[PDB]
């Protein structure tokens, strides 16, 4: 597969400083990097979906660039709501791949999640509102704690494609309900190191341009 | 800027073109700005040009039945890169590669096809291919040349249209109202079925349907039709009643995979795509001008125990931002 | 079309480094193989030619410096280091004069 | 001399049509694309495979000076397998034809007809109908031994002779309407309307269809006038109380003209430019940088 | 008269 490495593991700065981040992937993927701000806490936030384009809503100070593999990411001043855990994403293949995390120093919502005995089965609701599924791709990502963030399954309905990471492949199943505009994940054979949380991402279907929206956090303990 | 480039099979003969997609506009189409490039040794004793083929395969197997090929040239364009204006793209290309840096420029001309495909090839396939030959019409292997896929699309205009509207009356004044003219790919379309029933006989049950003209004129006009969705209902009216309701449908391909002629987007690759998308002409000039014309009508019948509207409309993806991959982002 | 090289080092001024760079794969025929240098936050830049027949050109702040020989016999190609400069450290890439082959990784030299 | 030119025709039509059938028959060893319009050409290549391994009997029959030697053993069932063949041979042709036209003209097609099974259903329904066709022939032969020579012919006078005037002008008659003349007008009607009557000259192909077609015409009127029309002028002056004394004397180079044209069709109809290049028998797009 | 075609020039 592809893993994604970032050069700073932990970044100490102070207000109005230019910091850099380096990304490195490690096979020559296209420009199809995304980056991810993670408040603590917080569900991340999209700010660049091509490593060169700004998103809408993040100030004009955040930045990228590319030269051969080594997307990286740039700030001209760090105000104090930017002290946060920066992710490196590639989604150039199924097996997307979330980076190590940096430190500094339209609603979706899901039910479910308790704790669940090894071998048992729970199911977790994806309530969502104000799309398509049709029109969007659903993306589950699971995040140990502490750790970094872990895809699990996406499904496209638009094109009836299921795709399943290889640690919870067969274990994991994946359904959306198209009348009540919901997905649905359901687990199967719990094991001991399925502790995280859980979001469930959407992205747009047509021209996959990273995960725009995510949800809020359904901790499932084992 | 990450410019697109595809080398021969020969160790040579490289071509550089900044995106792989261009516009077709109701006026004018953007020009195939793009340099081809060589090494200034096997150039000398020959001449390089890059031709532009609107290849239009209307058949299977490519079979040669009686000398029919079932392919067509629609527009075919050569210019000469030997050398005998440029745009800020072409002069880019110029002071990077260096002095043996040729730049070649096209220009498609209007009521032209966009590239347009029909699920199983058949359908309309652009394609640029660059070689070098003095004679200029001499055969050119496939090894010495480049097969360079282009794809070209259009998109919905910022100006929107007006809501159709059907009265088919027959003795049942039926009065169907979609939401909106444009509409993107994947989304949800909602149709008014406010009817007004006032004989003795009773309806069944309420069809509703939205199918996919390919209008496709090789010798005749063709109007084939797909009903990419179904949205068959239970309701019913009595005499002196009505059944409004705002019905919901949504087409997409996930159970549209074995139907058979159904138009999708162009494909430069196996790679699958969505529902063609709707072509625009311009009015009143638009005639028989060869290619494949796609088309979206609902329809709308009542099953008494028929009348039956159509309410056209535009099923078109919305201006890129960046640029289109144009191919499966998640791939493998 | 692994296009594995070597010869990167560091050299105080005025060394020669001869670079090595093997051809694998698709055979060598008749084309003309460059080498080109990407300098630390620039782009990449031709530097010499190496046609089938004997003609070899420069660049202009190069002229006169370097030396390429071909040993397509064996698909190798060489460059040859005299009277370097301060700013002549880069990463030197080699691939087809057309920029027809995969850009692997390159040799880095240092300058001091 | 037109004994020497025909059994010439029989023996190059021979030696042409066996590998030439063989080759087609097997559709480039195993491809065979079991389509419909690649199934027509098979179907035809079986049939003129089977029509080339009986013509060497009537070879020796027309080279032997008529001296057929077997009768009810040999003949009875040669003439029913010619007939079967030549009907089945030339209703291919003609549906090849109409399918043509059919799938080039591009109405909606996939819904009547185009599907396999109805291919299947089709050529069984084919088949049959040039069996039935190609009964009498069977059940209806005598052999005369006359001159040292025996002669199987039609047996109107055996049987029953209470049979009013009209003894072999129905089946004559039949034959010529189905078999020559629905095929040949058919394959008028279409190929004219389509290609000589300048409709839409802007896509009328000037390339290797605009000849193929008018050879294919050509080559099947000139091959198969000769037997039809002297058939039927011999039929009719017999009948008219003429005799005909022996004015004709070249009847089996018609026959010999017929099968010329069987060996033509495989050839000609498949063995084409594309299948040339498959009788004789790229990269991947990356990315570059810009200076900004 | 006597079989000069004798009704036979093929099947």
């Amino acid at each position: 597969d592809i893993q994604m490495t970032q050069s700073p593991s932990s970044l100490s700065a102070s207000v109005g400083d230019r910091v850099t981040i380096t990304c490195r992937a490690s096979q020559s993927v296209s420009s199809a990097v995304a980056w991810y701000q993670q408040k603590p806490g917080k569900a991340p936030k999209l700010l660049i979906y091509s490593a060169s384009s700004l998103y809408s809503g993040v100030p004009s100070r955040f930045s990228g660039s590319r030269s051969g593999t080594d997307f990286t990411l740039t700030i001209s001043s760090l105000q104090p709501e930017d002290f946060a855990t920066y992710y490196c994403q590639q989604y150039k293949y199924v097996p997307v791949t979330f980076g190590q995390g940096t430190k500094v120093e339209v609603q979706l919502v899901e039910s479910g999640g308790g704790l669940v005995q090894p071998g048992g089965s729970l199911r977790l609701s994806c309530a969502a509102s104000g799309f398509n599924v049709y029109s969007s791709s659903i993306h589950w990502v699971r995040q140990a704690p502490g750790k970094g963030l872990e895809w699990v399954a996406s499904i496209s309905s638009y094109y009836g494609y299921t795709y399943y990471a290889d640690s919870v492949k067969g274990r994991f199943t994946i359904s959306a309900d198209t009348s009540k505009n919901t997905a649905y994940l359901q687990m199967n054979s719990l094991r001991a190191e399925d502790t995280a949380v859980y979001y469930c991402a959407r992205s747009r279907q047509f021209w996959y341009s990273g995960l725009d929206y995510w949800g809020q956090g359904t901790l499932v303990t084992v | 800027t990450r410019v697109f480039k595809k080398a021969s099979p020969n160790g040579k003969l490289t071509v550089y073109l900044g995106k792989r997609d261009f516009v077709d506009h109701i006026d004018l189409v953007d020009p195939v700005d793009g340099v081809v490039l060589v090494d200034p040794e096997y150039l000398k004793e020959r001449r390089v040009y890059v031709t532009l083929t609107a290849a239009f395969r209307y058949g299977r197997e490519d079979l040669d039945v009686l000398g029919l090929t079932f392919r067509k040239d629609l527009f075919v364009a050569n210019v000469q890169s030997f050398p005998p204006p440029l745009t800020r793209l072409q002069e880019r290309l110029i002071k990077k590669l260096g002095e043996h840096a040729y730049p070649f420029t096209f220009e498609i001309p209007p009521n032209l096809p966009s590239s347009v495909t029909l699920q199983p090839a058949i359908g309309v396939d652009y394609e640029v291919k660059a070689f070098v030959a003095e004679n200029l019409e001499e055969k050119i292997h496939k090894r010495n040349s480049v097969r360079l896929v282009i794809e070209k699309v259009q998109y919905a205009p910022e100006r929107p249209g007006p809501q159709p509207t059907a009265e088919t009356t027959r003795q049942l004044h039926l009065e169907a109202s979609l939401d909106k003219e444009i509409y993107y790919h994947g989304e949800p379309i909602s149709v008014n079925v406010h009817v007004t029933n006032n004989t003795n006989k009773t309806v069944k049950k309420i069809k509703i349907s939205v199918r996919q003209y390919a209008d496709i004129v090789l010798f005749n006009t063709a109007q084939y039709k797909v009903p990419v969705a179904m949205e068959e209902a239970d309701d019913t009216v009595a005499p002196s009643s009505t059944f409004s309701k705002v019905y919901t449908l949504t087409p997409f391909l996930a159970n549209n995979r074995e139907k058979r002629g159904l138009a999708l987007d162009g494909k430069l690759k196996h790679e699958d795509t969505n529902l063609a998308s709707s072509t625009l002409l311009r009015e009143g000039a638009n005639r028989e001008i060869l290619g494949i014309i796609v088309s979206y009508k609902v329809k709308v019948k009542l099953v008494v125990s028929d009348v039956a509207v159509e309410l056209p409309f535009t099923l078109m993806h919305p201006k890129p931002k960046e640029e289109p991959p144009h191919r499966e982002v998640p791939e493998n | 079309v692994q296009l594995q090289e070597s010869g990167g080092g560091l050299v105080q001024a005025g060394g020669s480094l001869r670079l090595s760079c093997v051809v694998s794969g698709f055979f060598f025929d008749t084309v003309t193989m460059a080498w080109y240098r990407r300098a630390p936050g620039k782009h990449r830049e031709l530097v010499a030619s190496a046609t089938a027949g004997g003609t070899t050109t420069y660049a202009d702040s190069v002229k006169d410096r370097f030396t390429i020989s071909r040993d397509n016999a064996k698909n190798t190609v060489y460059l040859q280091m005299n009277s370097l400069k301060p700013e002549d450290t880069a990463v030197y890439y080699c691939n087809t004069f057309v920029r027809s082959l995969s850009w692997g990784q390159g040799t880095q030299v240092t300058v001091s | 001399v037109v004994h020497w030119v025909s059994l010439v025709l029989y023996c190059l039509a021979f030696v042409l049509g066996i590998p030439g059938n063989a080759i087609v028959i097997w559709f480039t060893g195993f491809k065979w694309k079991k389509t419909v319009t690649t199934l027509w050409f098979l179907n035809l290549a079986i049939a003129d495979f089977i029509f080339l391994l009986f013509l060497p009997l009537y070879i020796s029959y027309v080279a032997m000076n008529f001296h057929w030697p077997f009768g009810i053993w040999l003949c009875k069932a040669n003439s029913f397998t010619a007939q079967l063949n030549m009907f089945a041979s030339v209703f291919f042709l003609t549906v090849i034809s109409l399918d043509h036209y059919i799938h080039l003209i591009h109405p909606v097609l996939s819904h009547r007809h185009r599907t396999l099974k109805n291919s299947l259903i089709v050529i069984i329904f084919i088949w049959l109908l040039a069996s039935l066709i190609g009964g009498p022939a069977l059940y209806f032969r005598d052999t005369v031994e006359f001159n040292n020579h025996t002669l199987c012919y039609n047996n109107f006078q055996k049987h029953d002779p209470d049979l009013t005037l009209i003894r072999h002008h129905v089946l004559t008659w039949v034959k010529f309407i189905i078999g020559y003349l629905f095929p040949l007008l058919t394959m008028s009607i279409c190929y004219l309307c389509l290609i000589f009557k300048v409709k839409k000259r802007s896509i009328l192909i000037s390339s290797r269809h605009f000849w193929t077609i008018l050879v294919v015409v050509v080559a099947f009127v000139v091959c198969w006038t000769p037997y039809h029309l002297f058939s039927i002028w011999e039929l009719t002056i017999h009948h008219n109380s003429y005799s005909h004394h022996v004015m004709q004397a070249g009847i089996p180079l018609s026959t010999g003209l017929a099968f010329l044209n069987s060996c033509l069709n495989p050839i000609l109809y498949v063995l084409i430019s594309k299948k040339f290049q498959a009788r004789f028998r790229s990269c991947t797009t990356a990315s570059s940088s810009l200076a900004k | 008269s006597f079989y000069f075609p004798g009704q036979f020039a093929f099947s």
